[PDB]
């Protein structure tokens, strides 16, 4: 999971 | 927004759509190419091809279970492009590049047409 | 093999599937949650959820146009997860995390359950 | 395009  | 994003989600979705295609699950159309038949999901074809997008948004054609391609289309070129739609992988070779590019132009798959043009230009 | 790969293909396919969902094109099922209705594509639901995979591979249920979820399922949690399926983006907030995790457990969306568990553990 |  990432900060888009 | 303040959303988080799962990097591998799109690839995992496409992998699962290809597994459904392999097992012939929920396929809703047959594409006929020079008497070679290919089963697929209309939505995946529309998501990948300007031609299929135009075909399945047509009020009469959206309801067809069989689509016949132009007789000039090569079944191997179509097969390579169908595999690309469901995998992101393109089996581009010296022996098939001309058929693949011609099929991608007809199907309106602009990124494929672009890499074929570049690979042809490098060989001249 | 000796394939080339188009990096953005899977993301572009998912973006186009979400555009078809937005325009209600080729959606083939309604998911009913506490009298809130959500139109979707069966194949995308199957590709994202262990529950929908099991439902639409069942010989009788594969043919249903309406699926009713368990009354304990929260429509907002479902809506957030449906958006995630079609975009890879999860709108996870303090006010919805419990409903989102409960819905993801029911839908069998293991990666979502994993990030919810981690976000909850960080707040304790 | 890349070599996967
Ligand atoms: O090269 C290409 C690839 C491609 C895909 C599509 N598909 C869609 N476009 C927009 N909204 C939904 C869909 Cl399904 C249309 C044109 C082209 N041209
Ligand atoms: O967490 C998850 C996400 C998920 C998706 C599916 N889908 C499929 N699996 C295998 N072949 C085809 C499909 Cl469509 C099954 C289980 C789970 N569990
Ligand atoms: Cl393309
Ligand atoms: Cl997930």
């Amino acid at each position: 999971w990432v900060i888009p | 927004d303040s959303c988080i994003q799962f990097t591998r989600h799109a690839s995992d979705v496409l992998l699962n759509l290809n597994r459904l295609r392999s097992r012939d699950i929920l396929t809703d159309v047959v594409i006929v190419v020079s008497r070679e038949q290919f089963r697929a999901h209309k939505t995946v074809l529309m998501a990948c091809s300007g031609l299929f997008y135009s075909i399945f948004t047509d009020q009469l054609k959206c309801n067809l279970s069989v689509i016949n391609l132009d007789p000039e289309i090569n079944p191997e070129g179509f097969c390579i492009l169908l595999d690309f739609m469901y995998t992101s992988r393109l089996n581009l070779r010296e022996g098939n590049i001309m058929a693949v590019m011609a099929t991608a132009m007809y199907l309106q798959m602009e990124h494929v047409v672009d890499t074929c043009r570049k690979f042809i230009k490098a060989s001249e």
